[PDB]
RNA sequence: GAAGGGCACCACCAGGAGUGGAGCCUGCGGCUUAAUUUGACUCAACACGGGAAACCUCACCCGGCCCGGACACGGACAGGAUUGACAGAUUGAUAGCUCUUUCUCGAUUCCGUGGGUGGUGGUGCAUGGCCGUUCUUAGUUGGUGGAGCGAUUUGUCUGGUUAAUU
RNA sequence: UAUUCCCCAUGAACGAGGAAUUCCCAGUAAGUGCGGGUCAUAAGCUUGCGUUGAUUAAGUCCCUGCCCUUUGUACACACCGCC
């Protein structure tokens, strides 16, 4: 609910899209592998990311500078109510296993 | 270490104006808008944008805020 | 849930246009999309100091590309389109006027979008 | 189908990869065909040398930190049984291992 | 999203640690680009073991 | 500045090589300098911090821009919160960073409060690790005995030996 | 604010270093380039590498500093002490 809408929101949507979204701390990339529509590197995700954290709706790891952005249970109902999405959702982890 | 004496010119952090903005909009009988003034150059900033009289400046706001000329 | 109260058709088609990103929202995008077919649907404020900024809305609006509705009171138009931070439990959020906006694509379908633009293209 | 094969046996460790380029000889003499046996190529010492101090100080010591590389190949001629037999068996530790088509 | 603008291209400006990101005494050497410390840290895990 | 034994070319002898003299290099000291950021002070500080630096580095000064103020908590529906502005005054800059004009993204914005977030800021006498070294010197320890009420002590040693309680 | 290099051109002190002091015994000292590291640019830096390759000690504790033993010790912030 914030900064530049057109990246923003389609950040939101991608960590929804995905059970693990990866990064690395450089603001000096313009782009991120898969999505990056347009520019959004480090900053835009980090800048919405170590939103997510602190509020509560996501949690990290770090580990050699890249952010390890892994997504809370909380978040599912944050994100999804912030994208409108279908209450069924089914964010990524479907995960058929055995 | 020094401590910052500063020469006593203590610069302005500024508002970028107030203002209401959109009032000046001739309203002539019925429904019908356009005024006259000067015009930018861009795309998305089409035909409708619109120029003025400062200390000099006049700026286009409309490609969001890309591209202001310099007069 | 979601089988439309009092003025909370026009609600969701606001708050799903809101979402959607596209909303022509006010005397100047309402305008611009009002001069194109970037307008659809609006919601017009009954009170207006210098009623010539709801007849610019009025005069555009009754065109081809036909819009219109009404909804009383500046004070209320703005809580059911985007406008709030969550700051605050009880939602005491904002308060000053409010008044046209220009509603573009809707949100998707549905929902509210077959109750208000059947009923407003059809008002019978 | 019968053509030129060369297996390219590179790895770290000396003893976990001459068990595996003697499983190759063995392997393809089980199955007899050809081979000119396993070539030794100078062992590539990729040696660093870094001061042992983080910071400055301290009477100047500094490590001798190798890593070392022998290369290993077979020749051999086969069809596309006896290379993808030989190959995907003898594998596991850190040893990689090329597989040429013919001559270049 | 203007203006962070050089050579970052050549100059210790472009490379840096891939462990912490500090900006000496670096391995350029043999594609690794560690500091000369996150050598000895990551070291025997890479391969780099001390023999004479 | 006790005594026996033993040992090291960071000791000497016997030398050569130098080194210490010159110019030059760059290391530091100082002065000077707005600035010559700075750590490192006998040895085990001084081409050492991998410390060969135009710009980056870089922190530091003379400026000057930029915000990247997470987060929440508050404040901001619309006579559009100011998201983001192509010619000139300028400014260094085509920095809307600012003095009118205004034309768009459009629920972002902005202003409080608490709170951060960094910081090549501080403190290595607040610490981890890592390093340096006393010190590639021969040393250190326990079980059982034996000695001491017991700290302790022998084992762990006169001598020959040995690079080395070997 | 000679970046680095070349091409010209100027063309210095030094004719073996005053008081001191480190380095080491065999492929050793020395010279000698050469790689590596450092690098966009680039090394008078180090770390390796051969190559050419000597003289001399092969012992002693005479100086400096280390080990044990015995001993003395008012030292135990340990003689850079204590007084």
């Amino acid at each position: 609910m914030l900064m530049p809408k057109k990246n923003r929101i389609a950040i939101y949507e991608l960590l929804f899209k995905e059970g693990v979204m990866v990064a690395k701390k450089d603001v000096h990339m313009p782009k991120h592998p898969e999505l990056a529509d347009k520019n959004v590197p480090n900053l835009h995700v980090m800048k919405a990311m170590q939103s997510l954290k602190s509020r509560g709706y996501v949690k990290e790891q770090f580990a050699w500078r890249h952010f390890y952005w892994y997504l809370t249970n909380e978040g599912i109902q944050y994100l999804r109510d912030y994208l409108h999405l279908p209450p069924e959702i089914v964010p990524a982890t479907l995960r058929r296993s055995r | 270490k020094k401590s910052y004496t500063t020469p006593k010119k203590n610069k302005h952090k500024r508002k970028k104006v107030k203002l209401a903005v959109l009032k000046y909009y001739k309203v002539d009988e019925n429904g019908k808008i356009s005024r006259l003034r000067r015009e930018c150059p861009s795309d998305e900033c089409g035909a409708g944008v619109f120029m003025a009289s400062h200390f000099d400046r006049h700026y286009c706001g409309k490609c969001c805020l890309t591209y202001c000329f310099n007069k | 849930g979601g089988v439309m109260d009092v003025n909370t058709a026009l609600q969701e088609v606001l708050k799903t246009a809101l979402i959607h990103d596209g909303l022509a929202r006010g005397i100047r995008e309402a305008a611009k999309a009002l001069d194109k077919r970037q307008a659809h649907l609006c919601v017009q404020a009954s009170n207006c100091d210098e009623p010539m900024y709801v007849k610019l809305v009025e005069a555009l609006l009754a065109e081809h590309q036909i819009n219109l509705i009404k909804v009383d009171d500046n004070k209320k138009l703005g809580e059911w389109v985007g406008l709030c931070k969550i700051d605050r439990e009880g939602n005491p959020r904002k308060v000053v006027g409010c008044s046209c906006v220009v509603v573009k694509d809707y949100g998707k379908e549905s929902q509210a979008k077959d109750v208000i633009e059947e009923y407003f293209k059809c008002k019978k | 189908a019968i053509h030129r094969i060369r297996i390219t046996l590179t790895s770290r460790n000396v003893k976990s990869l001459e068990k595996v380029c003697a499983d190759l000889i063995r392997g393809a003499k089980e199955k007899n065909l050809k081979v000119k046996g396993p070539v030794r190529m100078p062992t590539k010492t990729l040696r660093i040398t870094t001061r042992k101090t983080p910071c400055g100080e301290g009477s100047k010591t500094w490590d001798r930190f190798q890593m070392r590389i022998p290369k290993r190949l077979i020749d051999l001629h086969s069809p596309s049984e006896i290379v993808k037999q030989i190959t995907s068996i003898s594998i596991e530790p850190g040893v990689e291992v090329e597989v040429t088509i013919a001559d270049a | 999203g203007f203006y962070w603008s050089h050579p970052r291209k050549f100059g210790q400006g472009s490379r840096s640690c891939r462990v912490c990101s500090n900006r000496h005494g670096l391995i350029r050497k043999y594609g690794l680009n560690m500091c000369r410390q996150c050598f000895r840290q990551y070291a025997k895990d890479i391969g780099f073991i001390k023999l004479d």
